[PDB]
């Protein structure tokens, strides 16, 4: 986690699964208030973060945490 | 509806103004027929052999159903229009390749009887043939015995070809 | 007695040895009358080979197989629920929107369900379903010697137990409305947002998806020929494999295995289900490899093989394998071979039992060749397109391209009956109308050339007559001739519009790309083309 | 935990062998003469 | 003026080669261009042209040459 590596990887997986180019992905933009994901498409990226990172995400914090600070702040809290 | 209400007498008028051999006509004195609809005439009890093209337009007449190897003997042969019957339906069912017509033309005489589609005279809806048997007879007694159990054997090859 | 004119052994016993000459029993007819004499009998055991029912052992094994694969899928669902994901909030927030397209698709599949055109062999399947209660074995009633349509045909038993209620044309045809509202409710809620944010954020993409579903559904699947159920089978197994790809589970993948197995059984043209199963082979295998660590291989793939072969528990419910082999050779000998259907799809436009050739080839040149090839070319050409998510789109492309070389003109010789991919070709067309949208195709040349292709293929679609099958064309605008308006044909004027668009594209090739009249004219050409076809069929 | 893993394998492939053995099973044919 | 051996084997060699050239995206052995040209011809004379249009079907074995080079490329 060097605050750029992880971000780039998470954008490579957003591009692979959601199909969004690594431009819109900033902290200012998010799942439901700025960008466009869905409740069941976000479990795909959730399980991919559980795949390449050993981070067992709770089922309540997944729906709870709304922005893209969710994915960063949890891989950097082992 | 073409002739008005005061019209009383008709007379057929013909001509053969074409002198080739294949141009001829024939007539018959005119008749006002006693018309009954098919559902009134053919009930839901007399089993008909519906052709496969016309099964959805005729959803109430009971078709001839086969019970453990023998069928009912049909009494009518409700069929599609003439080109689809001659080139597309009776070539799909005859005694050459399985078929249902192989057990109707071998036993029954089919004679076409006159039908008209109501209020749209000029369209071939199909044809309604009335079967009648060549000799008067009865459905067989057909004593059946069960419990010829099986593993995966066939009793013998079916008749498919001469 | 003996023979007079050699003795030929020691008896008069004579006859041929070939067991292909046997009588065609119709009765036992005579012309002698009176009381019966002793020693007179004629006996023949009629070939009631197919008319069976299973014993207690086979019925017990069938029930144990069904309940055992239900237990092993429930144990699988308890096994793969070890990543702590619970299925809360049924009918999700992605679903609870009602768009204006549902007033065109739900209220357009009900007007066509009442007044529309039935298929060619709707009478054939209704007639072989109305008599199978008394016969007891799902007989292929008409053609093949009373042999059953049971090498697969479980679906007609649903119609057989559905003729217990009145069997009019509006009530037995109901599995092609319920399977027309769980196609569309899976086409606009579960496979278009799965296909990316552009196909769901746009409204023209979901509009062309609905209009192509309508225009590919309305000629073929409305009858009683079960091709609408193959459409709903392929769509259910596609969304049930994609849900399993996203959430990482395996019980939707096993349910997709059993659904592609089941809707292989409805018709022999149901190989689009196993093509959709095969296209997700690598993601299913990588799901198995991901869960291969926490749980061993043997409790993981055993419910897959359990829920893969339970189609045999509904197919072989009352037919022995020897009986099914004797039922399938019969069609193979006297039946129409693959060289018989080829010269029977052009000649006189004769009604054929399981085919549409006028409309099929005319339905499947447009709606999976003006929206299959451009979306294919723009898919594999541009390696990183902005909105469309790769992988759920390539799997659907693989379903369409697999079924074109898996079923059609390989293993069975049916001609093009376009009603198979009426559901998944809707989502395919949505991909196409987001792949020629102005946000992905900057060139006005490359859009105007595609509009010329659209007008040309719409001209070719209007080229032949306006002819429905048997009693659907009791009254039509153009029953016998080509549809013509104002003296000249509509085919020629759409050819002329194609020429105008092709010349406007060739003229814009050299100037090169303004956005004044071209952006208002080629914005979403698929829904306006499919909507013109839908409104001309409905009108 | 290990109970559901055991139930996925046994009576899973028992379901496979029963579902493949259904065609080769006894049936009570009704013969007619 | 105004099908089991001839196509299915060619499909069973055609389907792997397209996926191999798609996934690897340049092969050490075969040259890049006229491979894709032989793909373009075979993949265009299989369908839109002779299957979508339906111009006089069932002249079965007319991939005597290009199917041979396809099996060679397989
Ligand atoms: C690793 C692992 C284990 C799994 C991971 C891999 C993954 C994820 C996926 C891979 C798949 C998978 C999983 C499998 C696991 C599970 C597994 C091991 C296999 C599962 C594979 C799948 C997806 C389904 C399995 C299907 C099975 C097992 C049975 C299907 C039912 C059938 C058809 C059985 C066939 C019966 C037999 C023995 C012979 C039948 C003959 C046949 C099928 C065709 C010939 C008969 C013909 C030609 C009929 C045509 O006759 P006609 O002339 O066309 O007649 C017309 O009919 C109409 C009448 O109206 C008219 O048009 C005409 O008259």
């Amino acid at each position: 986690a060097t605050q750029e590596e992880i971000i780039a990887g998470l954008a490579e997986i957003i591009e692979e699964v959601t199909g969004i180019e690594p431009s819109e992905v900033t902290p200012e933009k998010s799942f439901v208030d700025d960008l466009d994901i869905d409740s069941l498409s976000m479990v795909e990226i959730a399980v991919q973060t559980e795949d390449k990172y050993g981070v067992k995400i709770p089922d309540e914090d997944l729906a709870g945490l709304r922005t893209v600070g969710d994915v960063v702040a949890y891989i950097q809290k082992l | 509806s073409e002739i008005p209400d005061d019209a009383v007498a008709v007379r057929v008028v013909a001509e053969d103004l074409s002198l080739s051999q294949g141009d001829w006509i024939a007539v018959t004195p005119p008749r006002v027929p006693e018309l009954q609809s098919v559902q009134e005439y053919v009930g839901s009890d007399q089993p008909v052999l519906m052709d496969w093209a016309v099964g959805l337009a005729f959803p109430c007449q009971q078709p001839m159903l086969h019970a453990n190897g023998v069928t009912e003997v049909p009494k009518f042969r409700i069929s599609p229009d003439y080109y689809a019957k001659l080139q597309s339906t009776d070539t799909w069912q005859d005694g050459i390749n399985g078929g249902l017509l192989g057990i109707t033309d071998l036993l029954l005489r089919a004679s076409v009887m006159s039908t008209y589609l109501s209020q749209d005279w000029g369209q071939d809806w199909g044809s309604l043939r009335k079967f009648d048997t060549v000799v008067e007879a009865t459905p067989a007694e057909l004593d059946f015995g069960s419990q010829t159990h099986s593993g995966l054997y066939s009793p013998g090859p079916l008749r498919i070809r001469p | 007695l003996t023979q007079i004119s050699e003795d030929a052994g020691k008896l008069q016993r004579t006859g041929y040895p070939d067991p292909n000459l046997r009588p065609a029993i119709v009765g036992v007819f005579t012309d002698l009358t009176g009381p019966a004499p002793q020693g007179l009998s004629v006996s023949a055991e009629i070939d009631t080979r197919f008319t069976t029912h299973p014993t207690a052992l086979k019925l017990a094994a069938m029930l144990l197989a069904i309940v055992s694969t239900v237990i092993a899928l429930l144990a699988l669902w308890r096994l793969d629920r070890l990543d702590g994901r619970r299925m809360h909030r049924l009918i999700p927030t992605r679903w609870r929107t009602v768009t204006a397209v549902d007033g065109v698709v739900v209220g357009g599949m009900a007007i066509w369900y009442v007044i529309g055109a039935n298929s060619s062999d709707d009478g054939y399947i209704l007639q072989m379903a109305r008599t199978a209660e008394h016969a007891g074995y799902m007989a292929n009633y008409f053609r093949w010697f009373g042999s059953p349509e049971d090498p697969f045909g479980w679906y007609y038993n649903v119609l057989a137990l559905m003729t217990k209620v009145s069997d009019a044309s509006i009530w037995i045809r109901l599995p092609d409305l319920i399977c027309a509202l769980i196609c569309w409710l899976l086409l606009s809620r579960e496979v278009l947002p799965r296909l990316g944010p552009a196909v769901a954020g746009s409204r023209a993409a979901m509009w062309a998806a609905g209009l192509v579903l309508l225009g590919a559904w309305m000629p073929f699947n409305n009858g009683l020929r079960p091709e609408g159920q193959i459409a709903t089978g392929a769509l259910i197994t596609y969304v049930l494999i994609e849900r399993a790809v996203t959430s990482g589970r395996l019980t939707p993948a096993a349910l997709a295995i059993t659904t592609a197995a089941f809707t292989l059984g409805i018709q022999p043209t149901g190989l689009i289900a196993v093509a959709a199963l095969l296209a997700g082979g690598r993601p299913i295998l990588r799901i198995v490899m991901r869960r291969r660590r926490l749980v061993g291989t043997w409790p993981l793939i055993a419910p897959l093989l359990a829920a893969g072969t339970v189609i045999l528990a509904v197919v072989f419910a009352d037919q022995t394998i020897a009986t099914v082999l004797e039922a399938t050779r019969i069609r193979t000998a006297i039946g129409p071979s693959q060289e018989w259907w080829t010269e029977n799809l052009r000649y006189y436009y004769l009604i054929l039992p399981t085919t549409d050739g006028a409309i099929s080839r005319r339905v499947a040149f447009v709606f999976t060749a003006m929206c299959l090839f451009p979306s294919l070319f723009m898919m594999l050409r541009r390696k990183h397109i902005a909105g469309v998510a790769r992988g759920p789109a390539w799997r659907l492309m693989g379903i369409i391209f697999a079924t074109m070389f898996f079923l059609m003109f390989t293993p069975t010789k049916w001609i093009h009956h376009f009603g198979l991919f009426a559901a998944v070709g809707g989502a395919m067309a949505a991909l196409a109308t987001v792949l020629v949208s102005p946000t992905v195709l900057r060139s006005a040349r490359n859009r105007m050339a595609f509009l010329s292709l659209v007008l040309f293929v719409l001209a070719f679609c209007f080229a032949s007559t306006n002819g429905w099958w048997y009693v659907s064309n009791f009254g039509a605008p153009f029953n016998n001739s080509v549809p013509k308006v104002g003296g000249v044909q509509i085919s020629a004027i759409f050819f002329a519009l194609s020429a105008i668009a092709a010349l406007w594209a060739f003229w814009l090739h050299l100037t090169r790309t303004e956005s004044r009249v071209v952006d208002r004219l080629t914005a979403a050409p698929i829904p306006v083309a499919a909507g013109f076809m839908v409104v001309v069929m409905m009108a | 935990v290990r109970i559901a893993r055991w139930v996925a394998t046994i009576a899973g492939l028992l379901g496979f062998v029963l579902s493949v053995s259904i065609p080769l099973l006894p049936v009570t044919q009704t013969t007619a003469t």
